[PDB]
């Protein structure tokens, strides 16, 4: 079983984390699949729904770190929307472990590895949703 | 003055206001000195499980909305919001009416400054032909009968052409699947404080409504109303006033008895989730009877979300996403699960959801008067 | 139509080594919309940039989408290319394939080439949903404008008057010279502060490129930066500032007796007044509390300067920048009851001891009692009178007291060589340059005596002597010490009417009820209102020479772009659509940047100040809000892509 | 301001309260007090109070050279009395008249003679059983033909109350994918009726047929089998009051006069003269107009498909111009 994530990565700290990550050739499983939005602030729970209804079995949000944010604070209303999307998700019977929300910086290409590969395993032992 | 014992000084209006008809002498004053430019209240339509929302200009025959209407689970805000908006107006509002206003003069939909809330003690409301058949099948008379309806030392009482009173249990009523709406049952409001003026007979005795002036405007309402004559006030005694708050915390703890009852033991399992969503329609009357949902273009019914086929609509993109933008201002209303052809139990989700952001937040749609910390510009 | 030319990047063997280039070319072929899928060695080059170039130029393509390294590092490359080509910079997409893709998978070349597959989908359906967008220009006005005239005031308005730019500089006091005027002598040098302060304010007064408007205040601010509308409110002085030459003649014949706000409650003047003598401008005010007509200034004023029928003047005036340069008021100890400042008659502030202190002051320089005005034997100081203190709600420590105590004290042992003085603290904060050895030479060369311990109480006696009950907490052991005169370490407190001014620029005020700077590290003198600055204590308490740092670099971020001249906004900004919005106004908060006001019950979204994050779209729920190049259509398009 | 009223959208008799702002419908209220539907309805029926005002003509018309033109009533009347009384007109109508102007048509036609007459409709004349809705759910077994569901979505209501009760559904339709299919306890696609026919054999007395519109083939014999075997059947017809006014016209060309005060006729054939006493004209060009008030501008009765008979009162003001089909029909005979 192969999940299918799709993840949303803000352009300036998230995305930058990402590519930090290729850069020095850290690897990670093949399965998420990255949309870039200027900021974490531009996520709402209509994206996340839309993913779970399209087939996704895990969503990942990364933004940047409470205080960095490029845009002074757009990930705050983002944790806000996330909190509500985690209470209304196991509502419709998903598990909010399919639902990971975190916070990573352009320079910690390490921790969007072991984030991926976390998420990855957790979705994987959940199972096709 | 917080509290007053109010009635009409017109003998029609006493005689046929429920409670003394002071808010029918408060309306009467505010249309004759011309406070308001018009007052939004029910009338009883062909009987009393027929009461039809009604705008008068005028104060001549408005002795005919006096009355309470148990089986009228009607919403103002929505009619408010949508075609009377720059009105002057005053309107007779349940807890759930003032809720659904306050969400939206905090969303600018409607103006405080013009509208005057005489809100009314609520314990409850019926559905008209859900209470028919009740009367039919537990009181064993014919509806037609029945004159008028009150809920009381925990009974549905009824009275009749004849003239007498017919009494049942409410407990037995709501058991056997009756009785007051679902919604009502876990609303956790009973006095409207969300109002100008609360008005009711909790604390009053016979021919005389227990009125809680809540604002300055309810003062000068109450001070306009006294001393032109239309309504004469005495104060309650403070035994009195006692006697309503124990009543209305008896309630509050029932209310969430029943909270805890239909959202967490009651509550449907997904699999009976599942086969309720199969049922739904996608006819959107859910959305359109909600009050918190006002916008001029709805999300749901874009291309990316709209259910193309002539099938159920994903419960995700269509429940969650309403839910994801307006549950943390669900009043627990009924009125989506009043109005839904699928007999889905929306409202109780929805209510589910509300009372988990409030929980964490702390945020009580339709009584505080700012917008849900989700809105908020700070960095809290 | 969307008709898209698709461009897989082989990195040399970067990607191509892991992804199968040519495969994903095939299947970017028959994706619909797609007219022509190549592939190059290196795309980012001159021969893969001309390729990119010729197709668009021969096969009539208007969306480019190139499939290779991050955005974040060749997009501006490519959307120049493009441009150069006649195609819309904003009409080309990316995919990242390298760093996302290829050097993160290389041990599944399988899984590799299909989520190449998946995010070249993903950039087609993003970019047949593209549409042409143009920056924007603003004009920025080279006029600047600086509220307060104080040190921080000053100093912002010479620099800014040095650079070429024509400045108006408002003050709300009839002179200019803030409170750095009314101290005597500065810490830690003990310099004569006057006479540092009055040869810049006199620059100030005929410096040509300032336009000093004194006794004004700002009464309403519209606009942006660049393009502020300001309205100012000049006061009556009832003397014309033109003829009026500050003789004083009209001062000396006035029959009234008013307080004068520069003695700050301890020296009196007439109804006629100067502030001091070396006020600039040198004209006298009239105040019409206190004047009772008799015209006796009218018949001995030589140059005919009195005009009781004087009227306030309202003036407009357009700017590029503004400056607060507020600076602060002394904090009010009357409702510390247990100090007894305003009932017993010895109990004094600090800023009051300035005043007296000072030679040109009330008493001429000598430090005397109020009660029967002789010189005190004994003087008690107390800090952090209004800082550090939470049962009036003043948490923070005011950051100046500590040095002007000592440097009082050590001012009153040079006057009064035999006078004892005491000072009760809880920190003694000496961090700037030079305090550290003034802390010290207040006890070695002075004899100031230094007790450990907040005041518990201050008790009048009936002789009114002043008993001070306090722990000595290096001793261990309470104390009562009596006192001929105690004077209070007042903190500093935001200045009155500093809300109002607030609200009519907008800016935001910080917990410790200061303005808020827009990044407390990197930021210090920057509003996320663009085109204002703070100087000074506007922005906190703090001292002369930090304030001076802190006016000397607003100027500077203030001039930046006055001399730009203009500023480039990327449109990638939020747009409303009046026909959907629903003046909820929920959206207008959520900007950091003010970029959202509502006008005629519809959003409006000031073009010149919005960001492009995108936070006000993603909270509106009817979706009457927008972001240009990431509407929600070309999301949902990307998510549906990425999973089917 | 709010007036009760009943939705036309189909043959379901679900009330609605119309909200007036002005002297025009503005938007539609829950008529909770009604027993149908209990201030229940969907899509269409919160969307009817536009009726009355898409694409009105309120004006008579008659052909012109090419277009049609505006006349006068006396002069549209007496020309349609032309066509009526000289050379022949065969009168059709919809479900959409009141019982009252349906009794009245009943009356023109024997009087002036017209030999083709009646109701479009695709049932048959049948001895329709009355069966209030709220007692489906009483019913142990009901078998559902057509896409019942889509058709009235408040009846399909009551079917899911009758499957809670314990009642087994039975589904049959040509599709497979329908919500009726999706939703009862059992579905059959056929392609041959002696199926459908063969599966009700087994139908216990008693048992509630629903059938639609959607298969005009096999209504025949499946109420042929119904009058056999004792069973109760539930039509679903076309226009809102079908089952009224079948009760004085039979279920029916030349020369057409077509009466439809609700514009629910889908296109028919005709050769010959036009005659259009409708509320809008925009589908065809017919050589003679007459507009008429709407559904909700009227006094009279309508009958659902289960048989409810609603009385009603004008909830609009009809526009001026314009006649109740009973006005003119009353000028008909008289003039
Ligand atoms: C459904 C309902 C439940 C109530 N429950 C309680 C309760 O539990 N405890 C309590 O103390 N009081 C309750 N009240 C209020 C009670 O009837 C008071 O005696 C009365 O409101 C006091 O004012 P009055 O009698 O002078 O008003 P009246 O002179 O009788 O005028 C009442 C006005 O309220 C208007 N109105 C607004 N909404 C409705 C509605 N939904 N149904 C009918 N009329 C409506 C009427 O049209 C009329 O204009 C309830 C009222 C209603 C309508
Ligand atoms: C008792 C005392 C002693 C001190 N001693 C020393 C010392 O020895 N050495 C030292 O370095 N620092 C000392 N300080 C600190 C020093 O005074 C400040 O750092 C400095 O004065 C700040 O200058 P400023 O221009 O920021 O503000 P201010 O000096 O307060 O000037 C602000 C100006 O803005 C004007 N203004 C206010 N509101 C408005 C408005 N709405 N519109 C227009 N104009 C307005 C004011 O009237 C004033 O002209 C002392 C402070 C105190 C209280
Ligand atoms: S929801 Fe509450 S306020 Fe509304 S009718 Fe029910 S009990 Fe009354
Ligand atoms: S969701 Fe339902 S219960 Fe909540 S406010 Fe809307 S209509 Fe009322
Ligand atoms: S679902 Fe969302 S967009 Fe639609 S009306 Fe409700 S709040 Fe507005
Ligand atoms: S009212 Fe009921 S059937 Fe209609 S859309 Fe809402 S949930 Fe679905
Ligand atoms: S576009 Fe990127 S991947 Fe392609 S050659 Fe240039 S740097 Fe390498
Ligand atoms: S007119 Fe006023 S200011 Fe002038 S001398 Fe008289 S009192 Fe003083
Ligand atoms: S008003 Fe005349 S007398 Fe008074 S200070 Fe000015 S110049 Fe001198
Ligand atoms: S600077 Fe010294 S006296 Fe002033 S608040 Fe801070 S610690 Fe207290
Ligand atoms: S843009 Fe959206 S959120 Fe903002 S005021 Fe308009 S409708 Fe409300
Ligand atoms: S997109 Fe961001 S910066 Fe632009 S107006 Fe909206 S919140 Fe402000
Ligand atoms: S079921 Fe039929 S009658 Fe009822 S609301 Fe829907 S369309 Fe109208
Ligand atoms: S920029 Fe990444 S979260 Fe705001």
């Amino acid at each position: 079983f192969e999940p299918k994530i799709v993840g949303f990565c803000c352009n300036w700290c998230s995305y930058g984390g990402a590519d930090t990550a290729g850069t020095a050739r850290m690897q990670y499983p093949p399965n998420v699949r990255i949309i870039r939005v200027m900021c974490s602030g531009r996520v709402n729970a209509s994206m996340i729904l839309k993913a779970f209804s399209e087939g996704a079995d895990g969503v990942f949000v990364g933004g940047c770190h409470i205080g960095d944010c490029h845009y002074d604070s757009g990930n705050y209303k983002w944790k806000r929307r996330a909190r509500f999307i985690e209470d209304i998700l196991p509502e419709f019977g998903i598990d909010k472990e399919r639902f990971r929300w975190e916070w990573i910086s352009a320079s910690e290409g390490e921790k969007f590895q072991k984030t991926m590969q976390e998420f990855y395993e957790t979705v994987k032992y959940l199972g096709p949703l | 003055m917080k509290y007053l014992l109010a009635r009409a000084t017109d003998e029609e209006i006493q005689r046929k206001g429920e409670c003394g008809g002071a808010v029918t002498a408060i309306f009467k004053y505010m249309l004759d000195k011309e406070v308001v430019d018009a007052v939004l209240t029910l009338e009883r339509g062909y009987d009393v499980y027929d009461g039809i929302p009604v705008l008068l200009e005028d104060s001549s025959g408005i002795e005919s909305t006096c009355g309470s209407l148990h089986c009228a689970p009607t919403m103002f805000g929505d009619l408010i919001s949508r075609y009377l908006s720059d009105m002057r107006l005053a309107v007779a509002v349940k807890p759930c009416d003032a809720m659904a206003i306050r969400e939206l003069e905090k969303r600018h939909q409607i103006d405080p400054d013009k509208v005057y809330k005489i809100g009314l003690n609520c314990g409850g409301t019926l559905a008209p032909v859900s209470a028919r058949e009740m009367i039919e099948t537990f009181y064993e008379i014919d509806p037609d009968d029945v004159v008028s309806e009150e809920i009381d030392r925990g009974k549905f009482i009824v009275e009749l052409r004849d003239g007498s009173h017919r009494e049942i249990s409410i407990d037995y009523l709501e058991e056997e699947g009756f009785g007051r709406r679902e919604n009502c049952q876990r609303c956790e409001i009973m006095v409207p404080r969300n109002a100008d003026l609360a008005c009711g007979n909790w604390g009053a005795d016979d021919g005389w409504t227990f009125i809680e002036v809540n604002t300055e405007r309810g003062q000068e309402i109450i001070e306009g109303a006294r001393s032109s004559g239309y309504i004469e006030a005495r104060e309650p005694s403070e035994k009195m006033v006692k006697i309503r708050e124990k009543i209305e915390n008896a309630m509050i703890s029932m209310a969430r008895k029943f909270q805890d009852k239909y959202l967490d033991e009651e509550y449907p399992s997904l699999d009976e989730w599942d086969e309720y969503w199969k049922r739904c329609i996608n006819c959107f009357a859910c959305r359109d009877a909600c009050p918190v949902c006002f916008c001029r273009e709805c999300e749901l019914e874009k291309d990316y979300l709209l259910e193309s086929d002539e099938k159920a609509p994903d419960p995700l993109t269509f429940q969650g996403v309403r839910l994801s933008h307006m549950g943390f201002s669900c009043i627990n209303c009924g009125q989506c699960e009043d109005v839904c052809p699928m007999d889905i139990p929306i409202a109780r989700i929805y209510h589910r959801i509300q009372k988990k952001y409030r929980d964490r937040t702390g945020f009580t749609a339709g009584v505080s008067q700012e917008l849900p910390p989700m809105y908020s510009g700070e960095k809290d | 139509e969307p008709k898209i030319g698709v461009y897989v990047c082989h990195c040399g063997v970067n990607i191509g080594g892991v992804v199968d280039v040519e495969a994903v070319r095939d299947y970017a072929a028959k994706l619909p919309n797609v007219v022509i899928a190549k592939d190059y060695k290196y795309y980012c080059s001159d021969p893969g940039q001309l390729e990119i170039q010729k197709d668009i130029k021969e096969l009539g393509i208007n969306r480019v989408v190139v499939a290779a390294c991050s955005p974040r590092l060749h997009e501006p490359t490519f959307r120049r290319c493009v441009e150069e080509a006649g195609l819309n910079q904003f009409l080309f997409e990316f995919a990242n394939i390298r760093e996302h893709d290829s050097w993160v998978h290389m041990d599944n070349p399988e899984g590799a080439t299909e989520k190449a597959k998946d995010l070249v989908r993903m950039a087609v359906a993003k970019a047949r949903l593209l549409e042409p967008l143009e920056a924007s220009k603003v004009s920025v006005d080279d006029k600047a404008l600086v509220i307060g005239g104080g040190v921080a005031g000053i100093q912002a308005a010479l620099d800014l008057a040095d650079m070429g730019f024509k400045t108006y500089m408002v003050e709300k006091r009839p002179s200019i010279s803030g409170r750095m005027g009314q101290l005597d002598k500065t810490f830690p040098t003990l310099d004569c502060s006057m006479c540092i302060l009055a040869p810049k304010m006199v620059d100030v007064g005929k410096h040509d490129n300032i336009e000093l408007i004194t006794y004004a205040e700002v009464k309403e601010v519209d606009g942006y930066i660049g393009n502020f509308k300001v309205k100012i409110e000049k006061k009556p002085r009832y003397i014309d500032e033109e003829l009026c030459t500050g003789c004083g003649s009209c001062v000396e014949v006035c029959p009234i007796e008013m307080p004068n706000y520069f003695d700050e409650g301890i020296g009196m003047t007439k109804a006629v007044y100067i502030p001091f003598p070396q006020a600039v401008p040198l004209c006298a005010t009239i105040d019409k509390d206190y004047c009772i007509e008799c015209m006796l200034c009218d018949e001995v004023c030589e140059r005919g300067a009195v005009k009781h029928d004087q009227e306030p003047e309202e003036i407009e005036i357009e700017v590029g920048t503004i400056i607060v340069a507020t600076g602060y008021d002394a904090y009010d100890p009357t409702e510390k009851l247990e100090y007894g400042y305003g009932r017993h008659t010895n109990v004094i502030t600090g800023l009051e001891l300035e005043r007296m202190i000072n030679a040109s002051g009330p008493t001429d320089g000598k430090v005397l009692k109020p009660s029967d005005g002789e010189k005190p034997k004994r003087v008690a100081f107390i800090h952090c009178v209004g800082s550090r203190d939470e049962q009036i709600g003043k948490p923070y420590c005011s950051r100046v007291c500590c040095m002007y105590i000592m440097k009082n004290a050590q001012l009153i042992k040079d006057k009064m060589p035999d006078t004892e003085v005491t000072l009760y603290y809880m920190d003694i904060r000496a961090f700037g340059k030079g305090f550290e050895e003034f802390y010290k030479r207040s006890q070695e060369k002075y004899g100031i005596k230094f007790i450990r311990g907040r005041p518990a109480e201050v008790i009048e006696n009936p002789d009114l002597t002043l008993t001070v009950r306090s722990e000595d907490t290096l001793l261990g052991k309470v104390t009562e010490y009596d006192y001929d005169m105690v004077v209070l370490g007042v903190g500093l407190v935001p200045p009155e009417g500093a809300e109002t001014l607030r609200q009519t620029i907008g800016l935001s005020k910080s917990a410790d009820g200061f303005l808020m700077e827009a990044h407390p590290k990197l930021r210090p003198v920057d509003t996320l209102t663009d085109g204002v600055y703070l100087a000074g204590v506007a922005q906190g308490p703090k001292d002369i020479p930090d304030a001076v740092a802190q006016a000397s670099g607003a100027a500077a971020r203030a001039a930046i772009p006055m001399v730009k001249g203009e500023v480039e906004i990327e449109p990638i900004i939020a747009v409303t659509d009046s026909d959907v919005c629903g003046g909820c106004e929920v959206c207008i908060e959520l900007c950091p940047f003010g970029a959202i006001s509502i006008e005629e019950g519809h959003a409006n979204v000031n073009v010149a100040l919005c960001k492009g994050c995108g936070t006000c779209v993603a909270a509106c729920p009817s979706g009457a809000m927008d972001q240009q190049h990431f509407k929600t259509e070309q999301i949902m398009a990307q998510i549906e892509a990425a999973l089917n | 301001m709010v007036k009760h009223t009943l939705c036309p959208s189909c043959s379901a008799g679900c009330g609605v309260n119309i909200v007036e702002m002005g002297g025009a419908p503005v938007g539609t209220y829950p008529y909770r007090r009604h027993p149908v539907n209990e201030g229940k309805t969907c899509r269409a029926g919160r969307d009817c109070y536009e009726i009355p005002l898409m694409d009105r003509v309120t004006s008579p018309g008659v052909k012109k050279s090419g277009k049609l033109s505006g006349v006068n009533w006396d002069e549209a009347l007496d020309k349609l009395t032309e066509l009526l009384s000289s050379e022949d007109i065969s009168i059709l109508t919809t479900g959409t008249l009141t019982n009252e102007e349906a009794l009245k048509l009943r009356e023109i036609i024997e009087n002036f003679n017209v030999k083709k007459s009646g109701l479009i409709t695709v049932f048959p004349e049948f001895d329709y059983p009355e069966i209030d809705i709220r007692n489906i759910r009483d019913y142990d077994n009901i078998a559902v033909i057509g896409d019942a569901i889509t058709c009235a979505p408040l009846i399909g209501r009551r079917i899911f109350h009758a499957m809670a009760a314990g009642a087994e559904v039975r589904s049959y339709d040509r599709r497979d994918e329908t919500r009726m299919a999706v939703n009862s306890g059992f579905h059959i696609t056929f392609s041959d009726e002696r199926e459908v026919l063969n599966d009700l054999q087994q139908l216990p007395g008693g048992s509630l047929i629903i059938i639609t519109p959607e298969i005009p083939e096999i209504i025949g014999p499946v109420l042929e089998f119904s009058s056999e075997n004792e069973f109760d059947v539930l039509p679903i017809f076309e226009d809102f009051n079908t089952r009224g006014v079948m009760q004085h016209l039979p279920p029916v060309f030349d020369s057409v006069w077509l009466i439809d005060p609700g514009a629910a006729a889908e296109p028919v054939d005709v050769s010959g003269k036009f005659v259009l006493q409708s509320i809008r004209t925009e589908g065809l060009t017919p050589d003679i107009f007459l507009p008429v008030a709407a559904w909700c501008e009227k006094s009279g009765s309508y009958t659902s498909t289960a048989g409810y008979t609603m009385k009603l009162e004008p909830a609009l003001q009809a526009p001026e111009g314009v006649l109740s089909d009973m006005e003119i029909f009353e000028r008909i005979l008289r003039a």
